[PDB]
This record gives C-alpha cells, structure tokens and sequence, in this order.
RNA sequence: UUAAAGUUGCUGCAGUUAAAAAGCUCGUAGUUGGAUCUUGGGAGCGGCCGUCCCCUGCUCGGCGCCGGCCCGAAGCGUUUACUUUGAAAAAA
RNA sequence: GAGUACACCGGAAUGAUUUGGGCGUGCCCCC
C-alpha cells in the first residue's frame, strides 16, 4: 500500500520533469512536502505551486520549469551529525558548486547549508540539484 | 563560466530549447531554428525584423513540437487570442 | 498537450471523468422528488435509490431498485432540486 | 486491491465538498434522531438506517445534520447492541458455511472459504480487543458458534 | 442592556450604540417574539482600505443557528440605520495554545487555530457558502488564499468581498481573494 | 592474508532465456505503516532581506524606591529516540 | 379543513379599503 507520500512526490515531480511536461499533480499532501517544495522554490528550481484544498487530502500542481536535473529520496530516515554531513554530500551530490540535500532539523525542514552555518543537524528527507 | 576574478573563461554558450529548457547540444542535428516574419501594422508587408524560436530534438522526435510553436506565437502576439 | 492546464479545465472534462478523479470529487447522484397523479402528495427520493419506497398514505410504489438509477414508474413527474 | 481475492476494485461513496445542512430540508434534528431511535426500536442495523433515512426522508448524513454518528447516537441512548454488526455478519457467514459443509464433505472451495471467514473473524477480533469494545477472555470456537446469533 | 460581556468590566461605546439601536428595533419592529434572549458579545470598527469602514459584531456560539435564520433582515437595517456601512456578524471562538511539553485536560481540535480560523471563513459568509477553496505561493513565500463561492445568491455580496478580504486581514492575518467561478453551475 | 572484488553488494550485485521466484493460498513472531493540532509581526541595524529581544505556575528572600512594584531563590512541573554543548574518560 | 385546481381569515401596504392558488422556492394548475 502507500507508505511514503513525500517519495511518490518526488517520483512524480522527476517523471513529469523527464517527459517535458509543464504542470503536475500530487495525489496526496503533508506539511513536509510543502516545506519540500518550499525548499526547491525558494532555491529556484521550480515555479509557484497552488494547493487544491478539499476535505480529504489536498492535491499540489507545480509550475514546473526547466530548472531540474533530478530529485530523490533518502529511505529510511538516516540520522546525520555535523561530522556525517560531508561524506553525504560528498556520495550524492554531482560537484560542489551547486546542489542541495534537505534534511529535517529541529529548527525546522532547511537545507544543509543553513544547517552547516546554524550548527545543528538531523534526519535526512532527500536531494536535488 | 566565472571565477573569483570574475571573467568569462567557458568556450561558448549553448543555446537553450525555447520549449522545454533543455540544452541543445552540439551533435543533436534534430534540433531546428524557426524564424518567423512580422508584419505591418496597417499596410501588412514585411517590415524586416525576425522572430526566432528553438526547439530541441527530443521534442521533435516526440514529434509535438507545432503545439510548442503555436504556444510561443500565441505569447508573443503573432497568433490571435481566440485562435 | 505537454502544457496542458490542470488548475481551471474546461467542465466538458470535469463532467468527463471519473467521479473520483477530478481535482474536487463530486457525486454523479442527485436528490429527486417525484410526485403521484392520482395522488396530491410529494415525496423526496434518491435517484440511486436501490429499494422499494410506498407513496404517504400506502397507494402506490414510486420507484423500483435497479443495478444503477431507481426505475421510477410511469405516469409520475418529478424533478431535480438543488441547494 | 481486496484482503482475500485478486482483484482491485474501486466502487464506493464520494462524499462531497459542501458542508452544509440544504435548504429544501425541513426535518429538525430531533426530528431525524426521532426516526433514527423508532427505527432502531423496529431492530435494524445502523446501515440499514442510514439507507432508510437518506431514501425516504431526504436526510444527506445525519452527522452533518445532528453533528454525531448514528452508532455514537444509539449508544449515547443505550439499546446499541453488546456485539457489533460486521463481526455478526461475518459469524453468520461463517455457522452458515459449517452448515452447509457439514453435509456435503466433498466441497472443498467451501472449507477453503471457512478458512479466510475465520481468519477474517480473527483479524476484527483482535483489532475489536485492542480497542476494548470486547472482554480480553472473548474467544471465537466452533462450540461457542451456533451459540452465537 | 441587551449586551453581554464574558467579562465583569465596561463596554466601550461603540459596542453600547450598536446594542442600544438593536434593541430599540427589536422593541419597534416584528422581532421582539425572536430577540428576547438573542444578545450580542462585542463589537469593533476597522478601516476598510479605500473610502469606507465596516462594522464586526461578535456572537456568542449557540446564538448562531438562531441569528443565521435572521441574517438577511438584520443587515438590511443596521444599513438604512446607518448610513453606508456594511455589517458582518462573526462568532467568538476560544483559541488554545499547542500543549508543549516545556509547560490539563486534553485539548479538543475544535479549538485550534486552523479549525477556528476555517469557521471564522465560513461564517464570514452566510449568504454564499464556501465550494472551493485554493491556496497560492508567490515568488516570495507567503501564501494567498482563494476561495470559490457559489453562483446561486449572488446579487447582495457582488461588491462585499472587499470588506470580506479586510476583516480577514484584520482579525485573521491572511490574505484572501474571492471568486465566482464557472464551472458546476 | 588485504586491495584489485560493484565475483558477498549497508554505500553497492543478480533471479524470462547465462547459476538462481517456494505449485498456490491462509497465517503468529519479525519488518513497514495515510492526511490533520501555533500561524504571523513589533522594536532597530546595512539597502523587503542574512543577525538582535518577545508572544510554563505558586512559598522563602536583594541592583533598588516611599504595607504598594521588578529582580534572585530551599521545593516540583507528560514521557522516548534524534540533535548541540560540558564533565570525566591511563601511557606508548 | 384530504387539497390537484380550493373555502374562510389573521398579519400587513397606501380616515377608509384590499392584491387565484399549491409546496416540488421554482416551475406546476385556472384565465
């Protein structure tokens, strides 16, 4: 059955992104998949995304552009230090230069640059560059 | 294509697909390079200006790349809007 | 249609699909309420009614189950009502 | 798709997005909970009602027009009864099952459906433990069955 | 007078003229049989951004299905009692704090602040009722909400959503936009 | 014996035909489990934004003023993992 | 008062008078 919403997501943002499609639609909608996407567009990786509010589960459609090389998720949610950190970004990233991992921190869902300069870490959600 | 000092140091820009965004390489000959005339406003000839859209070969082997023609003339004002 | 729009389609879709499907889900079914003419009262049905309903005051039988929408018998108007 | 059988269905209700009581409705919510409580009274099945009402009397749901359940309004009055009604159905399914193959030893699709039956009788039985509905020392057997309505 | 404050201090006195014209209504007109315990909590005035303001009327939650019954009469006279003003009525809802364990009965979820600011929405508009609603991220991260309202009922909150969009912002926080879309009906 | 071995594969292997999906199904222990509960601003600095303070309760008592006010504190606050700091952790 | 078309009214609109119905609130009966 369904198990993780935030992989499907993604599985879908990385396929519609694949064919060359321009708009997409997530079946269904958390609080940290928001925040995902939050992550992206504040980055720039993608366009504004309208939430379709019912009373069920809200269904999410991004205007996607052409921006994106890939996005992925980490499963199981891996524990990460400040002193693991750099072999992560080291196995999963393409250079460093550019490319982000979002990982899920106490201080809120944040990517691992802020998280290097706010001295605190946590459990990984994914990757996109 | 920048360093600390600033300077342009890549060997060339590639073009990007007017479409999908996509960067058109070197050796992908599918890709094309529309050009579309304007027109006058009230005699209707060819004043001489260009209009130039670029559509990779991924598209084209999809073979629907005239919807992406007709989108990108629509946004620029060549097509009607009711069409 | 790589561009098609999903926020606002057009209705002829949206009555198209699945009732499941659409970006808000919505019922096929409708409320009813056919009225007898030998009869002066009005009854309120279900237009998937699946079960034998008798008339206020024990005459008739106003609709029948069927697989899908309740046969309703003929002779007796009715129409649909809205909120 | 289903728990016991290999296909993947897709037939129920859509409720919809309006969360309002209709205008052409003129049953108070007394009223409703007055049908609901004399149709109880006549010995039905808390589905059963809710099909009566939406079929003759116009009702939508009752929880959006009482603001509660029709099981949490019978058992707010107290005559909702002591086993509830898909663990019934299922027992009832299950001692007609045995019924029939007591009989007829040959038939082995039936043994093989008696077999899912109990261990869908199982599954509801500890889940209706875990959530206290049902004494810990309840147990399902054959003896006890036909004891069962 | 007819006036109930939750707590034991003194009312202000717009909130007083409000309650002093009701009830000189309620006793000149036909709705002294449906107004004799129908009491209001508070009120408060805001400025609608433009050239008008708007009136708040604040109502305690089992005085809802009563008034909610009498809604299109009351509006239409505290406007030719008034002068150009529109009036809503919203009710009064208790917000909680989310129990963190840095700090007790269990908190029930119609007392948390989506659920009471959803209410406040729908009760915002009586005459037309919410059938959509859609939430928009700008380039900058905040949000903005649309939200979809029925065609039937249209001809009295034409020209409202205006004063609808302020009181939100200002007992709320959040920005909205109404629309009368075409698609179900 | 180690790397080469991505030929023991957690990072990171394969199962139609090359070695390899139990004949099929039920099933306890094990593993994995849908959405939802507090959002937004003010005081200021550089020119809306990367820093700055704020949105758990009562009985003993000290930066002070003339029984009235702020501060400290013997006493306790729904529990886990995760995360950051601090102690101690023999040498070679 | 069963009410499909109905028969008596109470409110109420401008001192005095009065505007065909039903409940399916919008199309159905009689002109």
């Amino acid at each position: 059955v369904r198990m993780n919403v935030l992989a499907d997501a993604l599985k879908s943002i990385n396929n519609a992104e694949k064919r060359g499609k321009r708009q997409v639609l997530i079946r269904p909608c958390s609080k940290v998949i928001v925040r995902f996407l939050t992550v992206m567009m504040k980055h720039g990786y993608i366009g504004e995304f309208e939430i379709i509010d019912d009373h069920r589960a809200g269904k999410i459609v991004v205007n996607l552009t052409g921006r994106l090389n890939k996005c992925g998720v980490i499963s199981p949610r891996f524990d990460v230090q400040l002193k693991d950190l750099e072999k992560w970004q080291n196995n999963l990233l393409p250079s460093r230069q550019f490319g982000f991992i979002v990982l899920t921190t106490s201080a809120g869902i944040m990517d691992h640059e802020e998280a290097r300069r706010k001295h605190t870490g946590g459990k990984i959600l994914g990757f996109f560059f | 294509m920048q360093n600390d000092a600033g300077e342009f140091v890549d060997l060339y820009v590639p073009r990007k697909c007017s479409a999908s965004n996509r960067i058109i390489g070197a050796k992908d000959h599918a890709s094309i390079q529309m050009n579309v005339a304007e027109v006058d406003k009230v005699t209707g000839r060819f004043n001489g200006q260009f209009k130039t859209y670029a559509i990779c070969g991924a598209i084209r082997r999809m073979g629907e790349s005239d919807d992406s023609i007709l989108r990108l003339a629509k946004a620029d004002g060549i097509v009607s809007k009711n069409f | 249609p790589l561009a098609k729009d999903l926020l606002h389609p057009s209705p002829e879709e949206e009555k198209r699909k699945h009732k499941k499907k659409r970006l808000v889900q919505s019922p096929n079914s409708y409320f009813m309420d056919v009225k007898c003419p030998g009869c002066y009262k009005i009854t309120t049905v279900f237009s998937h009614a699946q079960t034998v309903v008798l008339c206020v005051g024990c005459s008739t039988v106003l609709c029948q189950p069927t697989g899908g929408k309740a046969r309703l018998t003929e002779g007796c108007s009715f129409r649909r009502k809205q909120h | 798709g289903r728990m016991h059988a290999p296909g993947k269905g897709l037939s129920q209700s859509a409720l919809p997005y309006r969360r309002s009581v209709p205008t052409w409705l003129k049953l108070t919510s007394d009223d409703v909970k007055e049908q609901i409580y004399k149709l109880a009274k006549k010995g039905l099945t808390p589905s059963q009602i809710g099909v009566i009402l939406r079929d003759s009397h116009g009702v939508a749901q009752v929880r959006f027009v009482t603001g509660n359940k029709i099981l949490r309004i019978l058992k707010s009055k107290g005559l909702a009864p002591d086993l509830p009604e898909d663990l019934y159905h299922l027992i009832k399914k299950a001692v007609a099952v045995r019924k029939h193959l007591e009989r007829n030893r040959k038939d082995k699709d039936a043994k093989f459906r008696l077999i899912l039956i109990e261990s869908r009788i199982h599954r509801l039985a500890r889940y209706y433990k875990t959530k206290r509905v049902l004494p810990p020392n309840w147990k399902y057997e054959s003896s006890t069955a036909s004891a069962l309505v | 007078a007819k006036i109930v404050k939750p707590n034991g201090e003194k009312p202000d006195e717009f909130e007083s003229g409000i309650s002093q014209a009701l009830l000189e209504l309620e006793m000149n007109s036909d709705l002294k049989a449906q107004l004799r315990e129908l009491n209001i909590t508070a009120a408060k005035e805001i400025e609608v951004g433009g050239g008008r303001k708007a009136i708040i009327i604040f109502v305690p939650v089992p005085q809802l299905k009563s008034f909610q019954k009498i809604q299109v009469r009351l509006v239409r006279e505290l406007e030719k009692k008034f002068s150009g003003k529109h009036v809503v009525f919203i009710a009064q809802r208790r917000i909680l704090p989310k129990p963190t364990r840095k700090s007790k009965q269990k908190r029930p979820r119609s007392r948390t602040l989506t659920a009471v600011h959803d209410a406040i929405l729908e009760d915002l508009v009586f005459p037309s009722e919410i059938v959509g609603k859609r939430i928009r991220v700008k380039l900058d991260g905040s949000r903005l909400i649309k939200v979809h309202l029925d065609k039937a009922q249209q001809n009295n909150v034409e020209h409202k959503v205006e004063t609808f969009s302020g009181v939100y912002k200002k007992l709320t926080g959040k920005d909205v936009n109404f629309e009368f879309p075409e698609f179900q009906l």
